[PDB]
C-alpha cells in the first residue's frame, strides 16, 4: 500500500545547491530502505543513493560522493538528498524507491527496489 | 593495499591447507584492539579458487579473521556490519566493484544456521565440500545460487578458514 512522491526539484545553476523529499504515504517510510535513482537525457537508469531501514548503511555512486548526502527524518516519514556542489551532468529526473528484496539492507540494483514514485526533475544550469 | 594470500582447492593437500591456514593465522592481530586505526590493515584478502576455474575474495577482519564479505567477479557482498565504525570501514573493500549489496543480516552462526535449514555440527566440512562452496558463492553473483546454499557455504568458509586460523 506505500505511495512515494518525490518533491524539491528545479531549476539551478552549477554550483548551487538542492534538496530533495522522497515523502511516503500508505505505510512508516522508517519501515524500509530507501533509494534514490535518477535518469538523465538519452541514459539509463542510474543507482545514485541508498539508505538501510537500520539507518547505519549508507552507499552513494561514485560520480556523487562527497557532494551527495542521503539522511532520513522519520518524524515527516520523508528520506532526503542533500546534493551539493552541483554540475550539469546531475541534471535528470530523480526517483525514488523502497528496497523490496528482504535478503539485502542495500542494493544498487533496480531490480531489488519497488514503488518508485512518479519523479522530481532537476536540471542544472551553466 | 590490502594483504592477499592465495589457496586452491585443485590438487589440494594437508599441506597446502595447513601451510594457508598458518599464512592467515600469521597476519591476526595479537596487540589490544586499538580504535580507529589505519583502514589498510584492518582487512586480509583471501583468493579461493577450485578445479572449476571458478574464483572469488573473502574479506577477513584482522582482530577476530571472520568473514566480513567478499567479492565475485563484479560484484561485492558485505554482512550487516554491528557498528558504525565497522560500516564505514567496510565501505573502503572492493571500492571499484560496480554491483554492490550489503546483506540484511549479520555473518554470525545462529543467522547462518537459521538460513541453511541445517546447524555447523551437520555441514560436512572438508576439501570438496569447500570446492562446491566456491563455485555456489561465485554463482551467487549470476542468480544461481539459493540462499540457503549460500548461508551454507558461508558456514563452510567460516568453520575451515576462521576458526581454523582462530586456533
Amino acid at each position: 500500500e506505500v505511495q512515494l512522491v518525490e518533491s524539491g526539484g528545479g531549476l539551478v545553476q552549477a554550483g548551487d545547491s538542492l534538496r530533495l523529499s522522497c515523502t511516503a504515504s500508505g505505510r512508516t517510510l522508517g519501515d524500509y530502505g530507501v533509494a534514490w535513482f535518477r535518469q538523465a537525457p538519452g541514459k539509463e537508469r542510474e543507482f545514485v543513493s541508498v539508505i538501510s531501514r537500520s539507518t547505519i548503511i549508507t552507499d552513494y555512486a561514485d560520480s556523487v560522493r562527497g557532494r551527495f548526502s542521503i539522511s532520513a527524518d522519520s518524524a515527516k516519514n520523508t528520506v532526503y538528498l542533500q546534493m551539493n556542489s552541483l554540475k550539469p551532468e546531475d541534471t535528470a529526473v530523480y526517483y525514488c524507491a523502497v528496497i523490496a528484496n528482504p535478503v539485502y539492507a542495500t542494493s544498487r540494483n533496480s531490480d531489488d527496489y519497488g514503488h518508485w514514485g512518479q519523479g522530481t526533475q532537476v536540471t542544472v544550469s551553466s | 593495499q590490502y594483504p592477499i594470500i592465495n589457496f586452491t582447492t585443485a590438487g589440494a593437500t594437508v599441506q597446502s591447507y595447513t601451510n594457508f591456514i598458518r599464512a592467515v593465522r600469521g597476519r591476526l592481530t595479537v596487540l589490544p584492539n586499538r580504535v580507529g586505526l589505519p583502514i589498510n590493515q584492518r582487512f586480509i584478502l583471501v583468493e579461493l579458487s577450485n578445479h572449476a576455474e571458478l574464483s572469488v575474495t573473502l574479506a577477513l577482519d584482522v582482530t577476530n579473521a571472520y568473514v566480513v564479505g567478499y567479492r565475485a567477479g563484479n560484484s561485492a557482498y558485505f554482512f550487516h556490519p554491528d557498528n558504525q565504525e565497522d560500516a564505514e570501514a567496510i565501505t573502503h573493500l572492493f571500492t571499484d566493484v560496480q554491483n554492490r549489496y550489503t546483506f540484511a543480516f549479520g555473518g554470525n552462526y545462529d543467522r547462518l544456521e537459521q538460513l541453511a535449514g541445517n546447524l555447523r555440527e551437520n555441514i560436512e566440512l572438508g576439501n570438496g565440500p569447500l570446492e562446491e562452496a566456491i563455485s555456489a558463492l561465485y554463482y551467487y553473483s549470476t542468480g544461481g545460487t539459493q540462499l540457503p546454499t549460500l548461508a551454507r557455504s558461508f558456514i563452510i568458509c567460516i568453520q575451515m578458514i576462521s576458526e581454523a586460523a582462530r586456533f
